[PDB]
C-alpha cells in the first residue's frame, strides 16, 4: 500500500540488477561492473570467515550477505533527493536489528544450552565481584539488542535532516538581499561537501552492520 | 643369456605420469571447444537492450547509468511533491 511499501519493491529490483545485468551473463574473464560484485564477495567472505570462522561460517554467510546488501542499497537509494523514508523510518530498522539479536540470543540458548548463560560470566574473576560481573554482561548484552539498530538509523536520519536543514537556511540565504546573494555559494559547498560525507558514512556504517552481527554471532557460537 | 622381455612392454605409462590427468581433461575441453565464448549480456530488450549495451556491458562502468538510474527516482518525487503540494 505505502509509499514506503512502493519504496521497498524498488531496492529489490535494483538488487536484481546487480546479478541480472550487472553480470555479464556470468562471464569468467569479468567486466568493469561485475568486478565491483567480486570485491564485494571477497571483502565479506574474508570478513564472515573472519568473524564467524570455525566449523560453521558459510551457514551464516548468505544472512551477513544480504545484511551488507540490503543496507548497502538503502543509504544510495535514500540519498537520493526525493526518495523516502527507509532507513530514516527507524522502526523498521531497529525492529530487524531486535529481530537478529533475539535470533542470536535464542540460537545461542538453543545451541548452547543453559551454558548459555555461561556467556554472561565472563571469566573465573575473583568470587565477591562474579554476581555483579553477571548483571552487568546480561544488562550489556541486552545494550547490544538495541545499539545495532540505532547506530545504522541514526547516521542515516542525521544526514538527511542535515542537508535539508542547510538548504531551507541557504534558500532564506539567497533570498535575502543581493550583497547576500554575492557570498551565496560558499555555504553551498558546504553543503556539498557534507553530502559526499553523508555517502561515505552509509556505507561505512553498511560495513559495521555487518560485522557487529557478525561480532554479535562470534559471541553466541563460540561460548564467551 | 638371454634378454628379459619388459622393454618391449608398455601398458601403464598411461597412469604413470600426470599430463595423463590432463589430456583426459582438455581432449573433451578441447575437441568440444568453441574458438569464441557466446555472450557477455545482451538481454533487457524494449529499448533498453540497448540501455544496458551503451552502459551495463563489458565496454565500459561510467557514470552515465548512474545518473540516468538516480533520474527516474527524483522524478517519481518530484513530481509527487507537486502532488504533495
Amino acid at each position: 500500500l505505502t509509499t514506503f511499501s512502493l519504496y521497498t519493491i524498488i531496492v529489490l529490483l535494483v538488487i536484481t540488477s546487480l546479478y541480472t545485468l550487472t553480470n555479464n551473463n556470468n562471464k569468467i574473464i569479468g567486466s568493469r561492473w561485475l568486478i565491483s560484485q567480486e570485491a564485494i564477495y571477497d571483502t565479506i567472505m574474508n570478513m564472515t570467515k573472519g568473524q564467524i570462522g570455525g566449523k560453521n561460517w558459510g551457514l551464516y554467510f548468505p544472512m551477513i550477505f544480504t545484511l551488507f546488501m540490503f543496507i548497502f542499497i538503502a543509504n544510495l537509494i535514500s540519498m537520493i533527493p526525493y526518495s523516502f523514508a527507509l532507513s530514516a523510518h527507524l522502526v523498521f530498522i531497529i525492529s530487524l536489528s531486535i529481530v537478529i539479536w533475539l535470533g542470536n540470543t535464542i540460537l545461542g540458548l538453543y545451541k548452547h544450552g543453559w551454558v548459555f548463560f555461561s556467556l554472561f560470566v565472563p571469566a573465573g574473576t575473583p568470587l565477591p565481584l562474579v554476581p555483579l560481573l553477571v548483571i552487568i554482561e546480561t544488562l550489556s548484552y541486552f545494550a547490544r539488542a538495541i545499539s545495532l539498530g540505532l547506530r545504522l538509523g541514526s547516521n542515516i536520519l542525521a544526514g538527511h535532516l542535515l542537508m535539508v536543514i542547510l538548504a531551507g537556511l541557504t534558500f532564506n540565504f539567497m533570498l535575502i538581499n543581493l550583497f547576500t546573494l554575492v557570498f551565496g555559494f560558499v555555504p553551498l559547498a558546504m553543503i556539498l561537501a557534507i553530502m559526499m560525507l553523508e555517502f561515505a558514512i552509509g556505507i561505512i556504517q553498511g560495513y559495521v552492520w555487518a560485522i557487529l552481527t557478525a561480532s554479535y554471532l562470534k559471541d553466541a557460537v563460540y561460548l564467551h | 643369456v638371454s634378454t628379459l622381455i619388459p622393454p618391449k612392454v608398455v601398458s601403464s605409462k598411461n597412469i604413470g605420469s600426470a599430463p595423463n590427468a590432463k589430456r583426459i581433461a582438455n581432449v573433451v575441453h578441447f575437441y568440444k571447444s568453441l574458438p569464441q565464448g557466446p555472450a557477455p549480456a545482451i538481454k533487457a530488450n524494449t529499448r533498453l537492450a540497448r540501455y544496458k549495451a551503451k552502459y551495463f556491458d563489458g565496454d565500459n562502468a561510467s557514470g552515465k547509468p548512474l545518473w540516468h538510474f538516480a533520474l527516474g527516482i527524483i522524478a517519481f518525487g518530484y513530481s509527487m511533491e507537486y502532488y504533495f503540494h
